[PDB]
RNA sequence: GGCACCACCAGGAGUGGAGCCUGCGGCUUAAUUUGACUCAACACGGGGAAACUCACCAGGUCCAGACACAAUAAGGAUUGACAGAUUGAGAGCUCUUUCUUGAUUUUGUGGGUGGUGGUGCAUGGCCGUUCUUAGUUGGUGGAGUGAUUUGUCUGCUUAAUUGCGAUAACGAACGAGACCUUAACCUACUAAAUAGUGCUGCUAGCAUUUGCUGGUAUAGUCACUUCUUAGAGGGACUAUCGAUUUCAAGUCGAUGGAAGUUUGAGGCAAUAACAGGUCUGUGAUGCCCUUAGACGUUCUGGGCCGCACGCGCGCUACACUGACGGAGCCAGCGAGUAUAAGCCUUGGCCGAGAGGUCUGGGAAAUCUUGUGAAACUCCGUCGUGCUGGGGAUAGAGCAUUGUAAUUGUUGCUCUUCAACGAGGAAUUCCUAGUAAGCGCAAGUCAUCAGCUUGCGUUGAUUACGUCCCUGCCCUUUGUACACACCG
């Protein structure tokens, strides 16, 4: 049990901190020679779900189009698993959650 | 509602120590969960004492949401005839943080 | 229809009122110099502010136009 | 138990819809604007957003361990995998929230409908908004129901801005005679936003001529 | 406020109800036995 | 005067004519629950109802009527109950029957509480509509005593109160436009064993020329990012050149371009307003009604489908530009589970089918899945015939879902093979990857899609104009209207 090559999963709604948190970890693994790849854009999934504007069943028949984006991002390591756990506190966000898996 | 002596009693000693319970609304529930009686039992046994000024009841999302006053402390001092040693366990003056 | 706004009309005659001389006739060069010039929200604002200013430009150079 | 993606995040979605809603109908009196769910590990930090931070925290702070516990009991949580702390909203006069709360408890007085608007309109303008607009409909006395508006400054209506600078609280106040609803949208100032965009989209800000100096013929300066 | 007073009111009386919260509130921020054991002890 | 395929012109596809699906009225009913009636009611209430849903009808249970009292009450206030009768019922519902529990609780008073009960003409919120048309507003100045007016306009232009311009106005704000999302470009960056490729290992078939098609490859511990994905950017601004124009706003042609109709499409969307629609979305609500023989809730069964009829949204078709029979064989938008209460389901094996069974993969760019879809194309049979078009109606049989299929849920097999031979008066939608076909996915969903919301395949004719009809906006005008012609 010494170094691995390690995944971890990033998840969230919003780009902006999910590429914050996949680069700041991606510099921390520039600095520390440890050999990674990624990251990598997963397609991202549209959850759509279309109703009808009217709460009664009266008027032009019209539609809401409500969208909720979900993008996944994998990043390959190689390091022995001490290292990567503490370098996900050191990028945590509220918004993005990881899940490790060997 | 008609409820045994006993299984009122175990609904007293959860609504005391952690004063405040939770209840989801259906009536006809084998087991709350959390007080080893009938769901259908909390909600009525509750609504009394929220009914005689014991309880504060909040309603959202199809649950019920029970906290003990502070009044209600001194009635299960009494009735329940345990000792005085109050402070249930929201009331321990954990203190909050800053 | 192409007809431009008041949003860009008047704020790219206050260019040329402000920095004539460093203003050209070339779309190109006055697109990078308005973006050193002015603070613009938007990218698409910018190429419409100075794709007008350029018309502009290129009227003065005939004759005089009316507002500058 | 093994819950998909989709499906995961939808759930955090539906917790905090839920949640939130619960700190509404229990903290209405105390001016609740907002919550904010700051997962972390071994910890699930929930930040409350409310005028009176003395409601929540009271008698040596037993409301707020009482409502923490709760929640406990709901959502099947470990005594110590959550946490709450109460926050004091920073500019109380750009929050529509708490705005909204204080109006309703103000018009539920019987203080009188123009008395009580014209109080935030003046306290939001006060706090810096760069404007704000109250909506109040319903019965008072009269049989037919009417809705009166009071703008002040500027308000932006269309287009994405308004999800950027302009946040909105409705909320229904029981009256002895039916309902009142009220609507309290207010826009902050641009200038102030510190995470989205400083400016509305069609300003343009020109600079300043910096010309108008005197040229030399032609000299070289050494160095 | 379907008159021409109480409406002057409801803007003068409205205005010093916030200009006295906008001080008094600048103010607030400038300024800034257990009971299971009793169940056990059966011993 | 002006704009508009919810108006027309030129046209396309049609609908109205047939059968059937479904909604509305009507009729009927034990009930056939109910809202909505021009646009803006009638495949609309996400309303595709076997039970539930459910509000209706015929019946049967429970209190889940908190709390202060008063009465009763341990010599027991009350709750559950085998067996038989009763009942649709193994509902102690009730009746004979004596057992059990024990102050929780039974009766009266107040007080509640719960209602898909009434009132959307008492209300909030939401939504539709005027109207996404282009309209609305204040500061200073001018006119008027004033309410008001100008600014907000003759003309040209625009999708546009959007601009040029004219100007007692000048300079502005909301709305429009900007904005946001999506589709189309990037051999220029950043990477990708959940994407792809060339090489390379190993390996198959065919002609031997070293070639052409493959399989394999999560250690070849390879190379690369064009195709695939998405983040940071770049790129179009009517750019250049010709015409017209007040030489202005602009418009029309070319050239370059991925894109030159606002680049295509949407989301949001002002000042006010309607007795527009919903209390049948809300533990949103005021009031009225009911509250124990309930209008609460639950159980059983039926109904919402009921059929002399009128009307609306649609689906099949009336054939040969076609039906079958083989063969060729291409998308995109999406969804998917655990001790459950069972998800997407390949692959194998049975079965004519429908369908059944055994394993495995997938909480998913990994597996279902390249969803090998349908139109389509090729080769055949048919040969103008109510024919092999069309597939109602009905008989017999086989499976699936579900407690339950009878008033056939649906699917499959054989048989019956009806009107319909292109549809009167009228009337709808539409200008480019558009219309029209053609299917597929998601929603409802145990089962059922002739329905919507999207997606992609094939892919046109005809304008790019006008106010002739129709609707709306503006200006002028009249007014005894202002609750504003529903005067
Ligand atoms: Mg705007
Ligand atoms: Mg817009
Ligand atoms: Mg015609
Ligand atoms: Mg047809
Ligand atoms: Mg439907
Ligand atoms: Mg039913
Ligand atoms: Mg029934
Ligand atoms: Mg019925
Ligand atoms: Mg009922
Ligand atoms: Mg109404
Ligand atoms: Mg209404
Ligand atoms: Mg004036
Ligand atoms: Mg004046
Ligand atoms: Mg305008
Ligand atoms: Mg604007
Ligand atoms: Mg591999
Ligand atoms: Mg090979
Ligand atoms: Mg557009
Ligand atoms: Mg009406
Ligand atoms: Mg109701
Ligand atoms: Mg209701
Ligand atoms: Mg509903
Ligand atoms: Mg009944
Ligand atoms: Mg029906
Ligand atoms: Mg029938
Ligand atoms: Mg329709
Ligand atoms: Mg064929
Ligand atoms: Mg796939
Ligand atoms: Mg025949
Ligand atoms: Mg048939
Ligand atoms: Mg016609
Ligand atoms: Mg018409
Ligand atoms: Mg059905
Ligand atoms: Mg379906
Ligand atoms: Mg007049």
């Amino acid at each position: 049990q010494q170094i691995h090559k390690i995944r971890i999963t990033l998840t969230s709604t919003k780009v902006k901190q999910l590429e914050n948190v996949s680069a700041n970890i991606i510099r921390n693994a520039a600095q520390y020679n440890i050999v990674k790849k990624g990251p990598v854009r997963m397609p991202t999934k549209v959850l759509k779900i279309t109703t009808r504007k009217t709460p009664n069943g009266e008027g032009s028949k019209t539609w809401d189009a409500y969208e909720m984006r979900i993008h996944k991002r994998v990043i390959d390591l190689q390091a022995p698993a001490s290292t990567v756990k503490r370098i996900t506190q050191i990028t945590i966000e509220p918004g993005v959650d990881v899940e490790v898996t060997i | 509602m008609l409820i045994p002596k006993e299984d009122r009693k175990k609904i007293h000693q959860y609504l005391f120590q952690e004063g405040v319970v939770v209840a989801k609304k259906d009536f006809n529930q084998p087991k709350h969960d959390e007080i080893d009686t009938r769901n259908l039992f909390v909600i009525k046994a509750l609504q009394s004492l929220t009914s005689k000024g014991y309880v504060k009841t909040q309603f959202s999302w199809q649950y019920y949401y029970y906290t003990l006053t502070d009044e209600g402390v001194e009635f299960l001092r009494t009735e329940l005839n345990i000792p005085e040693g109050i402070l249930p366990l929201t009331r321990l003056k954990n203190a909050p943080a800053e | 229809g192409r007809v431009r706004t008041k949003t860009v009309k008047r704020a790219s005659k206050v260019l040329i009122e402000r920095f004539y001389p460093k203003l050209t006739l070339d779309f190109e060069t006055n697109k990078r110099l308005t973006s050193e010039i002015a603070v613009i929200q938007s990218k698409r604002l910018r190429n419409k502010i100075a794709g007008y200013t350029t018309h502009l430009m290129k009227r003065i150079q005939k004759g005089p136009v009316r507002g500058i | 138990a093994i819950l998909s993606k989709k499906k995961k995040l939808v759930a955090d979605g539906v917790f905090y819809a839920e949640l939130n809603e619960f700190f509404t109908r229990e903290l209405a009196e105390q001016g609740y604007a907002g919550v904010e769910v700051r997962k972390t590990p071994s910890k699930l930090e929930v930040i409350v957003k409310a005028s009176n931070t003395q409601g929540v925290l009271g008698e040596q702070g037993r409301r707020i361990h009482e409502l923490t516990s709760l929640i406990v009991k709901r959502f099947k949580l470990s005594p110590e995998g959550i946490a709450i702390y109460a926050e004091r909203v920073e500019e109380r006069g750009l929050s529509a929230a708490v705005q909204a709360e204080a109006l309703k408890a103000k018009l539920l007085s019987g203080l009188p409908i123009r008395r009580a608007a014209y109080g935030v309109l003046r306290f939001a303008m006060g706090a810096g908004a760069k404007g704000v607009e109250v909506v109040i409909s319903g019965k008072l006395r009269a049989a037919r129901a009417k809705s009166q508006k009071y703008a002040d400054g500027f308000m932006i209506h269309s287009g994405q801005p308004t999800r950027d600078f302009i946040d909105i609280a409705i909320r229904h106040v029981l009256m002895r005679q039916g309902v009142l609803g009220i609507k309290v949208k207010i826009m902050k100032d641009p200038a102030a936003n510190r995470f989205g965009p400083r400016a509305l989209p069609d300003a343009v800000k020109i600079a300043e001529a910096k010309d108008e100096d005197e040229v030399i013929p032609a000299p070289t300066v050494k160095s | 406020g379907q008159s021409d007073k109480r409406e002057l009111e409801g803007e003068v009386e409205g205005t010093e109800d916030a200009e006295a919260e906008l001080e008094a509130e600048a103010e607030e921020n400038d300024e800034s036995y257990l009971a299971e054991l009793e169940l056990s002890k059966q011993e």
